[PDB]
RNA sequence: CUUUAAUGUUUGAUGUUCUAACGUUGACCCGUAAUCCGGGUUGCGGACAGUGUCUGGUGGGUAGUUUGACUGGGGCGGUCUCCUCCUAAAGAGUAACGGAGGAGCACGAAGGUUGGCUAAUCCUGGUCGGACAUCAGGAGGUUAGUGCAAUGGCAUAAGCCAGCUUGACUGCGAGCGUGACGGCGCGAGCAGGUGCGAAAGCAGGUCAUAGUGAUCCGGUGGUUCUGAAUGGAAGGGCCAUC
RNA sequence: AAUUCCUUGUCGGGUAAGUUCCGACCUGCACGAAUGGCGUAAUGAUGGCCAGGCUGUCUCCACCCGAGACUCAGUGAAAUUGAACUCGCUGUGAAGAUGCAGUGUACCCGCGGCAAGACGGAAAGACCCCGUGAACCUUUACUAUAGCUUGACACUGAACA
RNA sequence: GUUUAUUAAAAACACAGCACUGUGCAAACACGAAAGUGGACGUAUACGGUGUGACGCCUGCCCGGUGCCGGAAGGUUAAU
RNA sequence: UGUAACGGGGCUAAACCAUGCACCGAAGCUGCGGCAGCGACGCUUAUGCGUUGUUGGGUAGGGGAGCGUUCUGUAAGCCUG
RNA sequence: AGGACCGAACCGACUAAUGUUGAAAAAUUAGCGGAUGACUUGUGGCUGGGGGUGAAAGGCCAAUCAAACCGGGAGAUAGCU
RNA sequence: UUUUGUAUAAUGGGUCAGCGACUUAUAUUCUGUAGCAAGGUUAACCGAAUAGGGGAGCCGAAGGGAAACCGAGUCUUAACU
RNA sequence: CCAUAGGUUAAUGAGGCGAACCGGGGGAACUGAAACAUCUAAGUACCCCGAGGAAAAGAAAUCAACCGAGAUUCCCCCAG
């Protein structure tokens, strides 16, 4: 028969890279599709809707593993 | 003779102070219940022609 | 496409209205909601459909 | 006022009669020692036929055209837009008529908030309960569940229940992501009004990613905008929407 | 079977041998009754098959007579043609070489012949595909339209139920 | 008998016959923008169109579909 | 079609493995002579230049600078029996 | 008598060979079909291009025919060579 | 010439001589150059006429908004927030 | 019967040709829209009629905007 169909996305991964000086609201990890690979806990709580993680203060990205579940968190720390 | 402007383009675009043209955003004519208010609110103002389309608009409008 | 488009008309006397969808097979009653009327700048009752 | 076997007095369907327009490719006369055509006499038909304008039907008898693309040549078959996984080489992207599946919705609650709660499965005693209906106990730990495909999620649950409710608000929006563009997506925060909470606070739709269609043209509601001498209006514009 | 794919169906005849022929069977892929069905004397430069005669059609060619071809004198074209000092083989190579590589062979130049090659000459392939190409034809494609037809008004009037 | 005069002469076309159907004469039909003309100086034993194709024996069933013919009760329906 | 599956002759090393030195070998590099583009300094201006470093394969294409032909002014000038 | 039979003129064109830069832009040679008839032929006329005419092949209409020829729109258009 | 690629057995050309293909008009943008400098410049026409006149007009110095309107601000919006 | 129709004679004018321009009657298609039918090409090509040295048009039942201009024609702007 026939089985040749596919969808499209054009980004699916992080943009902030833990040295990245992201200001204001830059999407640190857009189209993660989900709050579980990365959580936002440094600059308050990101993860608005479609779980896009974004900065809330002008500063450097921070990647870290916290919690009892060994979950990965994106933080924003000041320069 | 004189160049004749594309009158449809003259209806879709108006010129600004530094050069470059201002148009109306699409997707606000029709079937608007589906669209969110954020989307229609962002489509309400006028936008600028975006530098790949400027050559086409300047070609269509020799008197602007 | 069983859901059909209806209006919600302000009870504050203005011409302002919202639009939404509703299926009359399961919800034949008229939908009433407190919505913001920007002409009056207050939350008022919106009920009337097209 | 609905009606009267003479009166103030119309409209429309067939039917009959008349002649006087019109027809006569009936007979006779003249132009004329002309099958034409006129004029005249008469007969027959007669407000019919026929013609003009408008109009419904029929109309390849003609006329102008259309009748897609991909494609391991073309045709047949299949496909064309959107979502999920793999291919895809640990950033993004990435092709094939490659391998698999779904979507063209639903929900005024299945949205918001507050408070509360935790599954699948297995082993046992008891009303048709039997292997599986409902209890009670133990093991187990998310093997469940998510309104619907798949993937990534999810216990602080986004999974289940209840109360109150409409933030499925309006105008904006620093800053980004993604596109050649049209566009699409994410967004803290500001103002005005809400809802739920004692409060911190949360809410600009649903766990996220499919559920869609530009422009033109036109319809509907609103509008201290325009309105081709002036006052209006028609029409146009702007906002919401179809 | 002008119709049967299977198929050279099967049976019989003809032949030493017959995918064709003739006569049947019916298992008619997919005959059939004025798109006419079946038959039919005569007719046919009609299609298929058989036989007698006849023969160079053939076994298998032989000889002869004429017109050319050959030589001489006179007149005198053509297609074609990038240039040529214009071999064979094997390999290579835009994938079938006169020209490239290796090798072999070959004194220079005519004349009569044959056509294996020069992917020979001729004709911007007609088959196939493509072009938002053309023409003509068809229809139950779309949009018109001549004609045919329906009614209203006018030409076109008067009485009576 | 005729035919693609220049690759097809045939089983093709035509044909006499047969049938269906139209046509009442200013006929149908055709050419024509119209006058007019052919049909025809004919008149249903005539003329046109269609299909079949001497002759012999025949031509069965189906009117659901599409045409054509007949009818106007009802529905729909134009200009006005 | 003809050796035709080292290019050939031919090779028992003129084959293969290991080590070493030498040489050949290109339009590469260097030497010598010449031309041109681009950049950086110096003497300072429609600046002549010098020093120095480097560059110069090119299709489509872009940029720059020119040769030659006919005609017009210069031209009743100049050349020319 | 006969769209009768055989067969010349006449009309045609079934087969073969030659010719295929031909003697000829369809013929020659040897046979072949009709040859009193729906025959053949001379002269003149008429029918004109979405038209005519056609015993029908899309045949023929001046060596041109699924729309003649000439002139014009016209340098149609050509995403092709 | 066309190509991924041609000695290609893909195209074209027998040869020579002559002719043969990016032009012209108007409008618009950009560059070089020249004049003038918040100004620049005229068209038709007049004119012994390349002079001179003619400033009709065109472009620029101001934008924002759909528009009225406002104006170094203006739109959006109750709100330069 | 009157008369008209007709006939004859005479006078005057016309006829036909010609390159362009002009007015009127009729009037395409190729093409462009990247197909095509509204549209375009274009009232162009072409055909026909008529006239003149020019033709046509022409003295407001015209514009304008509360101010005003004062027939027609042609050129430059307005203005793509």
């Amino acid at each position: 028969g026939g089985s040749t169909r596919n969808g499209r996305d054009s980004e699916a991964k992080r943009l902030g890279v833990k040295r990245f000086g992201g200001e204001s609201v830059l999407a640190g990890s857009i189209i993660v599709r989900q709050r579980g690979t990365k959580f936002h806990a440094g600059a308050n709580v990101g993860c608005g809707r479609d779980h896009t993680l974004f900065a809330k203060a002008d500063g450097k990205v921070k990647f870290e593993v916290k919690g009892p579940k060994n979950r990965k968190f994106i933080s924003i720390e000041a320069e | 003779p004189k160049i004749k402007t594309v009158r449809g383009a003259a209806k879709r675009f108006k010129k600004t102070g530094k050069g470059g043209f201002k148009h109306k955003h699409a997707n606000l004519r029709h079937i608007l219940t589906k669209k969110a208010t954020k989307r229609k609110r962002h489509l309400r103002p006028k936008a600028m022609v975006s530098k790949g389309d400027l050559g086409l608009v300047i070609a269509c409008l020799p008197y602007a | 496409g069983i859901r059909e488009k209806i209006k919600l008309v302000s009870s504050a006397g203005t011409g302002h209205f919202y639009t939404t969808t509703k299926n009359k097979r399961t919800k034949p009653e008229k939908l009433e909601l407190k919505k913001f009327d920007p002409v009056v700048r207050q939350h008022v009752i919106y009920k009337e459909a097209k």
